[PDB]
């Protein structure tokens, strides 16, 4: 019932968001088996070492932890413009 | 005498408005049946055919 | 060197009371807008109306 709304609409939203100016990293290659992030540091002979990606655990921002349960509302309790009857 | 032109139309008396059909345009046109999604308003009209 | 393309089940199976493969129904579908299952359900609900 909702798959068209995902593939035939939201997918374009991903396709355009991917070209946004600030989405500069390569997040994922489509292959779980082999993909690893490119990993960088600012670093000096003087001794500084600053990884861009690093694991510090849960942060104040609330971006780090992921509740996967979010998928349920997306299926079982969310309307879409495509579904449904016609909407601009 | 004087009949300008004679067409062979679908019978409105048979395909009545009770059928939902609208034959006045020269084609059947049932509204709100196979309407397309994701298009601007008025783009639905061809599917009425 | 290839070309990806859709292939209707009617372009494969052609059974008389399994898959309607009349050229009439075929070209009738050729006329149809791309459809979701909600649209199909809407069509059924309209015919029922």
């Amino acid at each position: 019932n909702i798959a068209v709304a995902h593939t035939d609409h939201l997918s374009v939203v991903y396709a355009t968001m991917s070209n946004f100016m600030l989405n500069f990293t390569n997040n994922f290659s489509g292959n779980h088996a082999t993909f690893k992030p490119d990993q960088y540091v600012i670093t000096s002979p003087e001794g500084s070492y600053k990884p861009i990606i690093e694991r510090q655990g849960e942060t104040v921002d609330g971006l780090t932890i992921i509740d996967t349960s979010i998928v349920w509302p997306i299926l079982c309790q969310c309307t879409y413009p495509l579904v449904r009857i016609m909407e601009e | 005498y004087g009949a300008a032109v004679v067409n062979i139309d679908l019978n409105r008396d048979f395909f009545d408005t009770a059928t939902g059909i609208d034959l006045t345009k020269g084609i059947p046109l049932v509204q709100d049946l196979l309407v397309p999604i994701g298009v601007t308003a008025g783009a639905e009209q061809s599917a009425e055919y | 060197r290839y070309h990806e393309s859709v292939l209707e089940i009617a372009d494969i199976f052609d059974q008389a009371d399994f898959i309607q493969t009349s050229d009439a129904v075929r070209q009738l579908r050729a006329l149809m807008p791309t459809l979701s299952t909600s649209q199909i359900r809407h069509a059924i609900e309209r015919i029922a109306q």
